[PDB]
């Protein structure tokens, strides 16, 4: 956020790809315990309607 | 919005798209004399400076909005 | 042009609590559940119903925001069922009914039931032809107007507890009249086994039964049956006795 | 002109489910479950199939008010020069709609929920409308439509009760014929199923209910 | 009688007359329907069959 | 022929439902349940499995109608200045369901919807459509009452001799039940009525 | 923040099995239905009903805990720089319903399911309790219908009635004198005074 | 607009997920209520 | 090779329904549940642990069959220059499959089917058709020591004078501690592999 | 790297299935309901609520075995240039749950199943087919009380000339205080985890 | 703020649109305002789009 | 595409500005009934897939 | 005779009168489904059966 709000991190571009790496990431990683939280609780229900 | 960034170029020069017209109809009267036609080039070319970046500065400006309507959706 | 597009969303917002009061009524009655509807034009009829009913005006903004919502679910769903089973009094005593003499007459001693069920859509009917559907509609057109969310109104549990007894005596009165006259032919065919010893009056008891407990049952039939289930049907006046707001 | 056709892609995304409240297919579909249910069948007859049949029929009673909207808003002289009479033109293009929901709609059951939204809308203190409207005034398009659905529910179960009857008079006597005997350890629903088919196909209920319900809707000839 | 269709067909180098004279020439010419027209002009006006 | 690419899209996705509703699959789909019901069975062998015998059956009658319906239409002379030649032309290709579907309807119910002989015209497809599948439905429900009616029999049976024994309080379904399933094996009832089945429609 | 709604869109997904688990529902539940079989006529009161009184009792008890959850974590004053410092507030606020779970389990398989208090131990022993408590009141409540039936076969046997069935006389004396002792709404008042302060 | 508008693209997009939450949360909440009075 | 990629991708989305019908996990998902209500018990096991003994026995019989025509396909000289040449190698490739559908079914019944070296489509109706009328008849055999066991404790009932009892919760655990005592478990698990192996 | 992570999106969408199949799960979950068809009810306790206790057992004697997968492929070893050792390497991360599935399993039944040190495709159902083996010993074994109990029941009655009435209402009492004084409830369940686990 | 000193140079040049060091100074103001808009427009509907697909999910 | 083949029509630029209108009428139409139809085809959709 | 198909079709620099040789030339030219049309223009009307 204060990487954006800083004017000076956006102009340059090798800090432009070092936050290109860090939003990619920020998906991957919160989708990832999404998922597994959903297949996590994905495998509990029909084990107790069973 | 897109009024204003118009209009700050139409109310920074006072008088300038009238200076141009006066200027021409003197060249109109009598186009041989040295002072009236030096004068032009100095008022004709300042002209053609003032409606691009009148109309540039609106087309970049015009697609930034057009690129945040986008990322609603 | 924001406040437009402001009206059609806050509607939206407006029906989700308009749905938890009122899905699990849609559950309990006789001609509204699953195994009467389909999938497909159930969620079409259950949010509209709640859009005709819903106490605030609809483009205003609703004081849902973020006040507390995952309890505000559970409260609404709780004061739902004691509408559904309140409304669902008649039809569960008269599905009570026919179970007891449908348990009197022999045909359900093979645990140790399909006429039980015609009672009970023989008084969906009737209940639904005069008036009907104009009632179930104003006793939650009266509940915002006393249980509005945000406030936290509760079912008032010290009259709750004599819900069940109500019912039954409601349930032993009905079953009155049958179930006295089978059980005095029995003692009385009891007495002929004493009097003729090798009759096995037990199974002889089978066979005559069942056509003795339905037949007393059609002399009142008629005249007495369809009106019990228009007085039991629960009224809107009512509404004061079983709710109040907490602040 | 062109946010006209917006307005006609929007209206094609709500289609289906004006389908599942506005039209009468909400009569044939909960009827042809209830004669599944009646007959104890639980899986057959494999209702995917009998959305379909049920949908076929309701359309084909629905296609002349339908076919009223195509030639009303291909006409030419859509674009008006006032913004009243061009709300009153797409008014005016609902009203074929309008009435038949006002013909076999419920009377008060409608009248509730104008009295009931007018409270809403500014207070108490707004008088009641009573029976007396119905001459000259007409109610709006959303207080309609749900009076209108729990309104042919109740018709619909008035049918599904009615042929609940002659099956249910056969499941008696099959459960009073096996305890004339000492047969009460038997499950009488498997006795009960055969006879339960004849008595639907002897009679011909399909090919004469089907016929029943159009007569509710439209003549012949 | 319903299936009856009309039109309106405006020519821009060629008159009513000798087109009069194609149908004539051809053996198209029906009395029964004729073209309703002004004689030396573009526009005229054809009702008849489909075909 | 870019709008043919439409009608081709158009048929494939209303595929699964024509299927569902205007063959002979519906009479197949139902007889091969309540053949599970008779036996006292719920889930056995299920409902999956019995949905795939029941679409290759189906496959077999109905893939002529459908075979014609390429050859005909990959025909060069879809070029026609015509509107109604074409549309002639379409309607000939699809006088091959017409014929399947006439056989199998009823006369006096189509005409009742053709008010809201056949040889000068053929009626309408929306106009048959239901009433094809309001009389497999009901002859699927007739030929399901006869094969119900042997299973009564040994249903019946046994439970009178328990009660020629004083012995009246017994389940008779853990009895009856391998009881059951030999009087459909000793038939070979399974390979005898898909025999007929097909015989039904097309002959030998 | 989004981290925070897949754990309050979670609860969501597991509320009809924390219901089904980890309050008194369990013994609400089942002594209505037992004392349904003491009578012996299986749809009367046609356990839906039976079931649909002992989901709001129940409501009522977990609600107090409910609201105490949410008013602790409306300070949003939660984010400091330890991990565990958030990890301990979290805990907090789940005190509120284990001090309601840590009054009513033993002290056998929660020691045991923490060698082989911690959260995951109480649940099994709590189910396991609760089960145990509900059938020796539903026991105390049969004893007076074991005595019942055993006087009117009694009085046939007084009389020359040894060859009819019994249960088609004593089952409508059965009802007639719980509903007469207004039993219904006794063992519902009796079983609301345990877990709180009812009304 | 630059700043108005920016300010407009979240505030649109928020209300709108909070009301998809709302109704999925009764969706759950009646369905959790509906199988356990199956039970 | 582009079209390859949809038979690769046509195969796997039959793929449920294909052992839905085409292999002997229709003869095994039937014996599981037929001896579950054998023993007079409802639910208890599962609907999902017979499941799962059924289709892993399942996979080791179709997997040597699978694995030749999977290195027919991880063959690469399957192209050629004609049209007939290209279906020598899908019908080579594919024979090995239908030696076994051949072998468990009846052959008039395929040959019934040829008015419409067999083809895979005469087959499959044969197939399941076959194969759950053999399921059923030892399906009924091993009702047989559990038809007997009830009929004589009623018969001790009915030796006293114990006319008004339920005998069902009396041979219940007999209806098991026979099946242990036998280890039936294994027993059945032996026996279908041999119609194979 | 990505060939790691799409085997573990393959673990959580098989997850369900293998702790309905594979582990010791089947045991618990059997003899809970078992216990129930003993006492004769049919819907009590409402096999919901048991199908929880079974999960939370079972999953509690899991966890220190699966913490050992994590330990094992969570470090930074695994970087192998050549591709057999690797296939070893995840060999051996299995090692303990391999070596519990043998522990349970007979003999000779894996060994004509890998005929098709054993491979882990092959005792799969080697393992379930000896756990309901042994779960219906258990099955046999709890149920054991109760047929002295129906038994008993009918003679007292036979004694008297009560033979119309049936016994069994009178065998239901007698059928919970064997086995709430007996205590069964914590006899069962700690005797059940006993046997994988040491305190 | 940052629009605040992009538009206190769009007068000076309004007043004199001919000066060549007051465009040059513009050019790398508004270019650069031009990177501040559309990043920041982009990074928020990511915030927007992951959050919307949980609930796709859980729904 | 007989006005595009045709190659006198192609470079006239009065016959230009109608190339340009045409090309688009055939793209709004065809569009128009893609979607259109693919609603049609999908309100069906939802009611028989349940 | 429910098969006949129509069109009317027009030439650029062959006259009627120049196609109409090269039916009879060729042996295709049929009485009964003549011609009809203006003899030196470029429009003519044919009909008939559709091979």
């Amino acid at each position: 956020t204060n990487r954006i709000e800083d004017p000076n991190l956006v102009t340059d571009p090798k800090e432009l790809a070092i936050s290109q790496e860090m939003i990619s990431d920020y998906n991957l990683y919160v989708s990832m315990v999404s998922t597994l939280t959903r297949k996590g609780v994905g495998a509990v229900e029909t084990l107790l309607r069973s | 919005y897109l009024d204003d960034v118009s209009a700050k170029f139409d109310t920074g020069v006072d008088n300038l798209q009238t200076q141009v017209t006066e200027a021409l109809d003197k060249l109109a009267a009598k186009p041989s004399d040295p002072a009236l036609l030096a004068a032009y080039q100095s008022k004709l070319s300042e002209y053609n400076l003032y409606r691009n970046a009148q109309s540039n500065t609106v087309k970049v400006f015009k697609d930034i909005d057009a690129a945040i309507i986008q990322n609603f959706r | 042009f924001y406040a437009l597009y402001f009206e059609i969303h806050h509607l939206v917002a407006s029906a989700a609590l308009g749905f938890a009061r009122v899905a699990p009524i849609f559950f309990f009655l006789p001609f509204l559940n699953s195994g009467v509807l389909s999938g497909a034009p159930r969620n079409a009829i259950i949010i509209l119903v709640a859009l005709g009913v819903w106490p605030h005006a609809l483009n205003e903004a609703p004081p849902f925001l973020s006040v507390a919502m995952i309890p505000l679910v559970l409260q609404e769903a709780a004061v739902g069922v004691m509408l559904g089973c309140l409304l669902s009094w008649p039809f569960w005593v008269m599905h009570a009914l026919g179970c007891i003499i449908d348990n009197q007459r022999g045909a359900t001693l093979s645990s140790s039931s399909e006429m039980a069920n015609f009672l009970n859509m023989f008084a969906a009917v009737v209940y639904l032809q005069n008036g009907g559907l104009v009632t179930m509609v104003d006793v939650l057109n009266k509940s915002y107007q006393l249980c509005d969310p945000m406030n936290e109104c509760t079912p008032s549990l010290p009259p709750l507890l004599t819900f069940i007894n109500q019912v039954a005596q409601n349930a032993l009165v009905l079953a009155s009249p049958v179930v006295l006259v089978l059980l005095l032919s029995e003692v009385f065919l009891g007495l002929l086994s004493r009097f003729a010893p090798q009759m096995n009056a037990f199974a002889i008891s089978l066979t005559v039964k069942s056509g003795i407990a339905v037949l007393i049952m059609l002399l009142y039939f008629s005249p007495v049956l369809p009106d019990n289930v228009l007085r039991l049907s629960f009224q809107a006046t009512g509404l004061s006795s079983w709710f109040y707001e907490r602040g | 002109n062109d946010i006209s056709l917006i307005a006609l892609l929007a209206f094609s995304t709500l289609l289906p489910f004006i389908i599942a409240s506005g039209t009468c297919f909400v009569k044939f579909s909960i009827v042809f479950v209830m004669v599944r249910n009646a007959l104890g069948l639980q899986q057959i007859p494999s209702n995917m199939t009998l959305n379909g049949v049920a949908l076929l029929l309701s359309m084909f009673v629905m296609w002349p008010i339908m076919h009223d909207a195509y030639v009303y808003f291909e006409d030419e002289d859509v674009t008006f020069n006032d913004i009243s009479s061009l709300s009153k033109h797409v008014d005016e293009g609902l009203d074929g709609y309008r009435d038949y929901l006002i013909k076999y709609s419920d009377r008060e059951l409608v009248q509730f929920f104008e009295n009931a939204q007018l409270k809403r809308q500014y207070g108490e203190e707004t008088e009641t409308v009573k029976r007396d409207k119905d001459e000259i005034e007409k109610p709006s398009i959303f207080a309609l439509l749900p009076a209108y659905a729990l309104s042919e529910i109740k018709s619909a179960f008035k049918i599904g009760f009615y042929l609940y009857l002659p099956f249910v008079v056969v499941d008696l006597v099959v459960s009073s014929v096996l305890l004339a005997l000492g047969m009460m350890m038997m499950s009488p629903v498997t006795i009960s199923t055969p006879i339960k088919l004849v008595l639907f196909v002897a009679l011909d209920g399909w090919t004469l209910l089907s016929k029943g319900l159009i007569l509710q809707y439209m003549d012949i000839a | 009688a319903s299936e009856m269709r009309n039109a309106v067909v405006s020519l821009r180098n060629v008159s009513l007359n000798e087109f009069n004279n194609f149908l004539k020439r051809s053996g198209l010419y029906n009395k029964n329907y004729p073209l309703r027209g002004d004689n030396r002009k573009g526009t005229f006006y054809v009702s008849g069959p489909p075909v």
